[PDB]
C-alpha cells in the first residue's frame, strides 16, 4: 500500500489552497480516507475525514478547519481531496493524507490511522 | 395519622455514568417521607411538567408508590418526549404512561455536582423491527410505557457510528426469524443534559409515600372520639365520627 | 454490585441422569374456587361479613395446573451416586401473568419413592425452585434452557429453612457434565441431608453451592433471604409483575390456616419476564433411607371477576368463577351465593374465527 | 485532551515508558487508544492500537498497558535506534473528534 | 356462501340498510354471501331445593350441541319443542 | 395562542371589557407560560386566567 | 335500490310537505291521515347594528 500526496505550495493569507493524494495497493472504495496536519515545533492536529460512497461519503472535521476546509473522494480514480476555501497564517504546517480503519467489530469498535503518505506543505 | 420514617435515597442517581434513554434506571419508592425540591434544586431544571396531577398535588399529596426513571437526554430532543410526539424515540426508546398521573423533568447539571460522570456521547435507536422465519416480512417492534425496547438486549451500551446495525437470530420460543436494529448519536454538550420521569400510582396499598410535616396532640384520633371531625390517614381523606 | 462469594472450584460437575419415565405419574388436584382455593387476598381493602364481586389475577375453575415432582438420587449404600431429574430444563414456558403454586399438596400421605417402584415412604413437603427471564436460548451442544443475560433465581436452602432469591448473570462452566462442557445434559441442584440438615447446623447454603457448580455468578444486582417456619402445613406462594418489579406472594406470614395469599417482599426487578423453568432439584440420600416428597403444582393466572365471600373473620372461604359456566355466572349476576328458583338468562356461546381470509 | 510527559529516555537495554491519562470517559472505560511513533523529517507510523496490540511490522519491544484512566506505551529494552517523537492517539466513532497528546521525545 | 349475485357489478362490496356487509363480488370473479357469525343463546334451569340445574340452548337444533357444553370453555343433550336441553 | 376562545375570534369580538397584562419577558423560559409548568413563573410570578 | 342495484326512484326530501313525509318514513308507501311537518322558517332582512 502506497499513499502519494501533492498539491503543497504557498499562498499568502486569504487566498486558498487544493491538496489531493492518490491510494495504491489498496481498494479505494473500501477504506475511509482522512487528513491530519503538523505545524513546525507541535504536535498532531486531525483536519477532518471522508467516509466511502457505499455509506453516502460523509465527513466531518476538526474544530480547527470548520467551516473552512472541505473534503472529498473520486473512486474512479482512487484519489482524495482537501479544498481550504480560506487560509489562515496559522495554516501554516505539513499535510499528511492517510487512510482510516476500525477494529473489532460494531459491538465494540477501535479506530485508528494504518497507513500514511509522505506529506506536503502549505505555507 | 401519618408514619414516621426516612427520605428518599436519591444518592444513586447522584453517584455514577448517566444511563441512555432506551437503558435508563428506574427507582422505586415506598415507606418515605419524600422531599421534591431537594432534587430538583441539585439542577439547573430547564423544564418541568406534568398530566393528570396539579403542580401542587405532584409535591403536597400522599401515594401508594412513587417511580423515578432517570437517563442522559439531549435537550433539543425535548419536542419528541410528548405523548403525542413524532415517535423517533419515543416509539423505541422511551414512552411514559398516559393513564397514570406522571411528570417530565428536564435539566442541565451545574459544574459543582462532579459526583455524577459524563458520558462520551448521547446514543439512541432509530428503529427496531422482527424479521419473520420468511426472511423477508418485517414487523416494527415498539415499547410501552413501562417497557424497555423489544430489542435493548442487542443495542450494545453506545452506537460507536450512525447506521451501525445490530442482528440475532431468535429462538423457537418466539416463532424464530431475526430481531434487528440501528441506532445514532448526538454530540455531547458542554454540560452534561439529563431527563428524569415521575410516575404517580394511588389506591393499591397504604399510601406511605408523603411529604414532612410536624404535627401535635390534637390531631389525634384519642379525645376526639363521639365528634364530627375531618380527617386524613396515611393519604386516606374524609369526614366522620370515630 | 453485590458480592455473592467464590466460584465453585471443582473440576467437573455432578452427572444427572435423565429418566423421564419414572416421572410420569399423575396425582390430579384442579382448582376448587368453591373452597377458595389459591386465591389472593385484595391488596388495598379489607371487608367482613360481606359478599362482593372482585377482579383480580386468579386461576380458572378446574385447571388442572401442571404438575412437577422431585426425586433421589441414584445410591450404593451409604455412597452417593450420579443424580436423577425429570425433563424439566428444556421445559422454557411464557410466564404470561404470573403464576401460583401449591406446596405439600400431598404433605402426611402415604407413598413410594420416584427412584425405587415398591418403596413405601410418608410424603413430607418440599420447596420448589425456579429460574425466570426474558430471553432463552441454546446450550453449546444445541439442547434448550439457557436464559440469557441477567436472570431471576430463586432458591430454597438450608433444607427449607431459608429462602434466597437473586438476579444475576448464569455464566456457564466447561468442565465435564457442565453447561459448556463434555458430556453435558442437563443441570440441578441437591443436598445432602446426613450432613446438611443437622438439627444444629443446616447448611444454608448447600443448594446455593450446588447451583454454582454448573453455572458462575456474575453481576448481581442483589441478593436477599427469607426465613422459613418447618413445618408440613400446606400453603401457597405467589409470584406477579408489574411497573413496581416482582411481587412475591405467600398466605404462610398472615393466614397460615386459611390459604389467603398476601405479598410479604417486592424484589427489583424492572427487566419484563417472559419466560421461566422449573429448576430441578436432587436428593442425594443414602440407598436404605429415602422418602416420598409431595408434588407441587403451577396454575396459571388470569384478570378474571370472582365472586368473594368475606367471612366475620375478615378472611375469604368461598369464591365464584364468574366466566366458568352458566350457573356460575348466575349466582354472580346477583352478587349471592342464594339465588332462588327459576329460569334464567346467562351469557350467549360464541365460536371463535378459524383461518382468515385475505 | 490527552496528557503525556514532555520527554522520557534512558540507556539502550533499559525499561522505559510513556504515559498518557485522561478520564474514565476518555481511557477508563474503552481500551481504545493508539500510539504512533514518528521519526524527524517522517510521516508517523502505527505501534500500538486499542490499547494492546501491535501491527506485524512492529518489534515485540512496544507494548500496551492500561490502569485506571492511565494509558501507556511501554518500550522493554530500548535501543538507542528507538529515537523518536511517540504520541497518544484518542478516537471514537461519530459525534467526536481525533484527539492528541503534545507528543513524547524519546531518546 | 356461495350464492347468487345482486346490486351492480362494479363495487366490490354490497350493503344492507343497516349499512352491514352482506355480499361482495370476490377476485375469482365469484359472488360470495356474508353473514356475521351467530352465538348460541342460552339460560338456566335452576331448582333450589334439590340444588341442581339444567342447561336450556335456546332455541337449537339440538345438532350442534355437543356433550361437554356444561362449561364456556372460554345424560346427553335432548331436542325439545322448545329447544335442546342438556 | 388562546384558550376557550380562537386566535381570530379575539380579534374581532365585542367583550364588557379587556385586560392587558403586558410585562418583559425572556423567549428562553416560554415553557413556563402554560397552565402546567416546573413552578419558578406560574406559582410566582405571574399565572393567566 | 332494485335488485339489480340500479337507482329507479328517488325522492327530494327539501322539495316540498309531502316529500318530506315519505322521507321522515323512509319510504315510497306511506299511510292516510294528517301529519305533522317541518315549520317553514321566517328570513331576515337587512340587519341592524
Ligand atoms: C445478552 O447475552 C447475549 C449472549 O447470551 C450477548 O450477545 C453475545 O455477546 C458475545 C460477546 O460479548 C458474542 O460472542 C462473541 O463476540 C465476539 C465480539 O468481538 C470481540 O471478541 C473477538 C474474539 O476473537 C475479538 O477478536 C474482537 O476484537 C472483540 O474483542 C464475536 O466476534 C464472536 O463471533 C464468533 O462467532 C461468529 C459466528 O459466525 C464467527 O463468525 C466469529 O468469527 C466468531 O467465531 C468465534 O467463536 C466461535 C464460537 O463457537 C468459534 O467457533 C470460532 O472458531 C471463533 O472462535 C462472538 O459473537 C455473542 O455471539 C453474542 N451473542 C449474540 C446472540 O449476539 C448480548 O450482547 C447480551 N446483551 C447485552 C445487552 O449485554
Ligand atoms: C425540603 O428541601 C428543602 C431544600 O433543602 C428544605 O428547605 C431548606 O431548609 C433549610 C433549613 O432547614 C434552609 O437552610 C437554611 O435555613 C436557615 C434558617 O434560618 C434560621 O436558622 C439559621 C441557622 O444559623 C439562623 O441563622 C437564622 O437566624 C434562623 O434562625 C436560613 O437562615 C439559611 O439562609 C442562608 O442563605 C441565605 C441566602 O443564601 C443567607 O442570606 C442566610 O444568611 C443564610 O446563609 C447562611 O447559611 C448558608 C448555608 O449554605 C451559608 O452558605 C452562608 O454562608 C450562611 O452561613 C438557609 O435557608 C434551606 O435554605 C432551605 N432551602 C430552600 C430552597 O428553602 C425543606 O425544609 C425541606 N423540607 C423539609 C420538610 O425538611
Ligand atoms: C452463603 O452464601 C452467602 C450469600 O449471600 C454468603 O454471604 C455473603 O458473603 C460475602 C463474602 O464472601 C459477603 O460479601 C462481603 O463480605 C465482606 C467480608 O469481610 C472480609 O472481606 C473483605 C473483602 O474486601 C475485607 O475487607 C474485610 O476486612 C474482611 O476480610 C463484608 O465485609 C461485606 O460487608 C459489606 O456490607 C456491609 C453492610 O452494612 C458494610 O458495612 C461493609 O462495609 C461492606 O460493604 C462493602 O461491600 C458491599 C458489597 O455488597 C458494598 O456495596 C459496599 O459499598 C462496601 O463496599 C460483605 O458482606 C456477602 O455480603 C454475603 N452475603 C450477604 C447477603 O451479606 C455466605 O458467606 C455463604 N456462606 C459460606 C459458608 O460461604
Ligand atoms: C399434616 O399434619 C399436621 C399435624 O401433624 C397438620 O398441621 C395441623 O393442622 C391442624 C389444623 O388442621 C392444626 O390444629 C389447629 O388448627 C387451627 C386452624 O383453624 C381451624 O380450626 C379452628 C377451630 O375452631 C376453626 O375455627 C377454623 O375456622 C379452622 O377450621 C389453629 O387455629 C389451631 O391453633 C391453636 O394453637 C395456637 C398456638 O399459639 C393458638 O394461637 C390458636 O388460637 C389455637 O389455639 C387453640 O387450640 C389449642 C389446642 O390445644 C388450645 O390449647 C388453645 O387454648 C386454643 O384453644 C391449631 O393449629 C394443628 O396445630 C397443626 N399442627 C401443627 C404441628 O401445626 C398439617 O396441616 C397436615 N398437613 C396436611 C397437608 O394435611
Ligand atoms: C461483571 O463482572 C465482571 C467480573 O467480575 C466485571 O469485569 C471486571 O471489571 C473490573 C473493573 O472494575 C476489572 O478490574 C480489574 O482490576 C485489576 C486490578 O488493578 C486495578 O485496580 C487496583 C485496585 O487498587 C488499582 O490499584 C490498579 O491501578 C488498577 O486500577 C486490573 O489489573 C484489571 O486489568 C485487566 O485488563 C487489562 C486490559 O489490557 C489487562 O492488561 C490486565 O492484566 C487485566 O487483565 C482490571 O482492571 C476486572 O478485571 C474485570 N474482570 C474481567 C474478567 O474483565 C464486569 O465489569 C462486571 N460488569 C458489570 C456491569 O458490573
Ligand atoms: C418431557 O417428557 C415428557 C414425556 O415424554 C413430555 O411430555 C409429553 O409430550 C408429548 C408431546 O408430543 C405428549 O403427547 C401428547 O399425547 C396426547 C395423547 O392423546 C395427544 O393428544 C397430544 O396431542 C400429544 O400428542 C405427552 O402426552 C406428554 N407426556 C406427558 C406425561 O405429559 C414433555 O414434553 C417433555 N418435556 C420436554 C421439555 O421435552
Ligand atoms: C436450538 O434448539 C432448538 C431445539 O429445541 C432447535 O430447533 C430445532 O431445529 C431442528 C432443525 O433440524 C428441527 O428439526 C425438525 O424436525 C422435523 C421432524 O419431522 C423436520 O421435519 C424438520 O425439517 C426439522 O428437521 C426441530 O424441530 C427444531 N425444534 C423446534 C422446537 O423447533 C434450534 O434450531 C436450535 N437453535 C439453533 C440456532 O440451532
Ligand atoms: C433467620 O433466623 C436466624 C435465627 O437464628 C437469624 O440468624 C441469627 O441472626 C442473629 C443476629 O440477628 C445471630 O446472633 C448474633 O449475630 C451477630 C451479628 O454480627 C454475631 O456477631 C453473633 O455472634 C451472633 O451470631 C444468630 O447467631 C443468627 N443465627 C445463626 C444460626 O447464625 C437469621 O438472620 C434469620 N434470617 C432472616 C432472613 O431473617
Ligand atoms: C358459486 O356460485 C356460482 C353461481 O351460482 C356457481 O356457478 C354456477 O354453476 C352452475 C352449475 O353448477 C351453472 O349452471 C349450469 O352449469 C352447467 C355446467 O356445464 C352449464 O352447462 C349450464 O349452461 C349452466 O351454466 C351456473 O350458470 C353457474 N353460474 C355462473 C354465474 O357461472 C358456482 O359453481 C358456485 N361455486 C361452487 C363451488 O359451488
Ligand atoms: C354476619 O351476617 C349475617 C347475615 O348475613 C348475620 O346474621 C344475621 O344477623 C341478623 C341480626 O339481627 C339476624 O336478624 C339474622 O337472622 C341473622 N341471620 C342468620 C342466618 O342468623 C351475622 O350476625 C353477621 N355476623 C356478624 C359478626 O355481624
Ligand atoms: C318422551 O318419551 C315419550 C315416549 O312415550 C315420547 O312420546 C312419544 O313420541 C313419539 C314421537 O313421534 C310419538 O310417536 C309417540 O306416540 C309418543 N308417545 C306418547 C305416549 O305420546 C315423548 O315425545 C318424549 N319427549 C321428548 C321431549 O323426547
Ligand atoms: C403531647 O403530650 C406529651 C405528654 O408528656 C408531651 O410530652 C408532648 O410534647 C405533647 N406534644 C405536643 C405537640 O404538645
Amino acid at each position: 500500500v502506497q499513499l502519494l500526496e501533492s498539491g503543497g505550495g504557498l499562498v499568502k493569507p486569504g487566498g486558498s489552497l487544493r491538496l489531493s493524494c492518490e491510494a495504491s495497493g489498496l481498494t479505494f472504495s473500501n477504506v475511509w480516507m482522512s487528513w491530519v496536519r503538523q505545524a513546525p515545533g507541535k504536535g498532531l492536529e486531525w483536519v477532518g475525514r471522508i467516509k466511502r460512497k457505499s455509506e453516502g461519503a460523509t465527513t466531518d472535521y476538526g474544530a480547527p478547519v470548520k467551516g473552512r476546509f472541505t473534503l472529498s473522494r473520486d473512486d474512479s480514480k482512487n484519489t482524495v481531496y482537501l479544498q481550504m476555501n480560506s487560509l489562515k497564517i496559522d495554516d501554516t504546517a505539513v499535510y499528511y493524507c492517510s487512510t482510516l480503519t476500525r477494529g473489532g467489530d460494531v459491538w465494540s469498535s477501535s479506530y485508528y490511522f494504518d497507513y500514511w503518505g509522505q506529506g506536503a506543505l502549505v505555507t | 395519622e401519618q408514619a414516621e420514617g426516612v427520605e428518599c435515597d436519591f444518592s444513586p442517581l447522584l453517584s455514577g455514568t448517566p444511563p441512555q434513554v432506551y437503558n435508563f434506571k428506574r427507582l422505586v419508592f415506598t415507606n418515605c417521607n419524600y422531599n421534591l425540591t431537594k432534587l430538583l434544586s441539585l439542577f439547573s431544571v430547564n423544564d418541568f411538567t406534568c398530566s393528570q396531577i396539579s403542580p401542587a398535588a405532584i409535591a403536597s399529596n400522599c401515594y401508594s408508590s412513587l417511580i423515578l426513571d432517570y437517563f442522559s437526554y439531549p435537550l433539543s430532543m425535548k419536542s419528541d418526549l410528548s405523548v403525542s410526539s413524532a415517535g423517533p424515540i419515543s416509539q423505541f426508546n422511551y414512552k411514559q404512561s398516559f393513564s397514570n398521573p406522571t411528570c417530565l423533568i428536564l435539566a442541565t447539571v451545574p459544574h459543582n455536582l462532579t459526583t455524577i460522570t459524563k458520558p462520551l456521547k448521547y446514543s439512541y435507536i432509530n428503529k427496531c423491527s422482527r424479521l419473520l422465519s420468511d426472511d423477508r416480512t418485517e414487523v416494527p417492534q415498539l415499547v410501552n410505557a413501562n417497557q424497555y425496547s423489544p430489542c435493548v438486549s442487542i443495542v450494545p451500551s453506545t452506537v460507536w457510528e450512525d447506521g451501525d446495525y445490530y442482528r440475532k437470530q431468535l429462538s423457537p420460543l418466539e416463532g424464530g426469524g431475526w430481531l434487528v436494529a440501528s441506532g445514532s448519536t448526538v454530540a455531547m454538550t458542554e454540560q452534561l443534559q439529563m431527563g428524569f420521569g415521575i410516575t404517580v400510582q394511588y389506591g393499591t396499598d397504604t399510601n406511605s409515600v408523603c411529604p414532612k410535616l410536624e404535627f401535635a396532640n390534637d390531631t389525634k384520633i384519642a379525645s376526639q372520639l363521639g365528634n364530627c371531625v375531618e380527617y386524613s390517614l396515611y393519604g386516606v381523606s374524609g369526614r366522620g365520627v370515630f | 454490585t453485590v458480592d455473592v462469594g467464590p466460584d465453585s472450584v471443582k473440576s467437573a460437575c455432578i452427572e444427572v441422569d435423565i429418566q423421564q419415565t419414572f416421572f410420569d405419574k399423575t396425582w390430579p388436584r384442579p382448582i376448587d374456587v368453591s373452597k377458595a382455593d389459591g386465591i389472593i387476598y385484595p391488596q388495598g381493602r379489607t371487608y367482613s361479613n360481606i359478599t362482593i364481586t372482585y377482579q383480580g389475577l386468579f386461576p380458572y375453575q378446574g385447571d388442572h395446573g401442571d404438575m412437577y415432582v422431585y426425586s433421589a438420587g441414584h445410591a450404593t449404600g451409604t455412597t452417593p451416586q450420579k443424580l436423577f431429574v425429570a425433563n424439566y430444563s428444556q421445559d422454557v414456558k411464557q410466564f404470561a401473568n404470573g403464576f401460583v403454586v401449591r406446596i405439600g399438596a400431598a404433605a402426611n400421605s402415604t407413598g413410594t419413592v420416584i427412584i425405587s417402584p415398591s418403596t413405601s415412604a410418608t410424603i413430607r413437603k418440599i420447596y420448589p425452585a425456579f429460574m425466570l427471564g426474558s430471553s432463552v436460548g441454546n446450550f453449546s451442544d444445541g439442547k434448550m434452557g439457557r436464559f440469557f443475560n441477567h436472570t431471576l433465581v430463586l432458591l430454597p436452602d438450608g433444607c427449607g429453612t431459608l429462602l434466597r432469591a437473586f438476579y444475576c448473570i448464569l455464566e456457564p462452566r466447561s468442565g465435564n457434565h457442565c453447561p459448556a462442557g463434555n458430556s453435558y445434559t442437563s443441570f440441578a441442584t441437591y443436598h445432602t441431608p446426613a450432613t446438611d440438615c443437622s438439627d444444629g447446623n443446616y447448611n444454608r447454603n448447600a443448594s446455593l453451592n450446588s447451583f454454582k457448580e454448573y453455572f458462575n455468578l456474575r453481576n448481581c444486582t442483589f441478593m436477599y433471604t427469607y426465613n422459613i417456619t418447618e413445618d408440613e402445613i400446606l400453603e401457597w406462594f405467589g409470584i406477579t409483575q408489574t411497573a413496581q418489579g416482582v411481587h412475591l406472594f405467600s398466605s404462610r406470614y398472615v393466614d397460615l390456616y386459611g390459604g389467603n395469599m398476601f405479598q410479604f417482599a417486592t424484589l427489583p426487578v424492572y427487566d419484563t419476564i417472559k419466560y421461566y423453568s422449573i429448576i430441578p432439584h436432587s436428593i442425594r440420600s443414602i440407598q436404605s433411607d429415602r422418602k416420598a416428597w409431595a408434588a407441587f403444582y403451577v396454575y396459571k393466572l388470569q384478570p378474571l371477576t370472582f365472586l368473594l365471600d368475606f367471612s366475620v373473620d375478615g378472611y375469604i372461604r368461598r369464591a365464584i368463577d364468574c366466566g366458568f359456566n352458566d350457573l356460575s355466572q348466575l349466582h354472580c349476576s346477583y352478587e349471592s351465593f342464594d339465588v332462588e328458583s327459576g329460569v334464567y338468562s346467562v351469557s350467549s356461546f360464541e365460536a371463535k374465527p378459524s383461518g382468515s381470509v385475505v | 485532551a490527552l496528557t503525556q510527559p514532555a520527554s522520557v529516555s534512558g540507556s539502550p537495554g533499559q525499561s522505559i515508558t510513556i504515559s498518557c491519562t485522561g478520564t474514565s470517559s476518555d481511557v477508563g472505560t474503552y481500551d481504545l487508544v493508539s500510539w504512533y511513533q514518528q521519526h524527524p523529517g517522517k510521516s508517523p507510523k502505527l505501534m500500538i492500537y486499542a490499547d494492546i496490540k501491535r501491527p506485524s511490522g512492529v518489534s515485540h519491544r512496544f507494548s500496551g498497558s492500561k490502569s485506571g484512566n492511565t494509558a501507556s506505551l511501554t518500550i522493554s529494552g530500548l535501543q538507542s535506534a528507538d529515537e523518536a517523537d511517540y504520541y497518544c492517539c484518542l478516537y471514537a466513532g461519530s459525534s467526536t473528534s481525533v484527539i492528541f497528546g503534545g507528543g513524547t521525545k524519546v531518546t | 356462501q356461495n350464492c347468487t349475485a345482486v346490486g351492480v357489478r362494479q363495487q366490490r362490496f354490497v350493503y344492507d340498510a343497516y349499512q352491514n356487509l352482506v355480499g361482495y363480488y370476490s377476485d375469482d370473479g365469484n359472488y360470495y354471501c356474508l353473514r356475521a357469525c351467530v352465538s348460541v343463546p342460552v339460560s338456566v334451569i335452576y331448582d333450589k331445593e334439590t340444588k341442581t340445574h339444567a342447561t336450556l340452548f335456546g332455541s337449537v337444533a339440538c345438532e350442534h350441541i355437543s356433550s361437554t357444553m356444561s362449561q364456556y370453555s372460554r345424560y346427553g343433550p335432548l331436542q325439545t319443542p322448545v329447544g335442546c336441553v342438556l
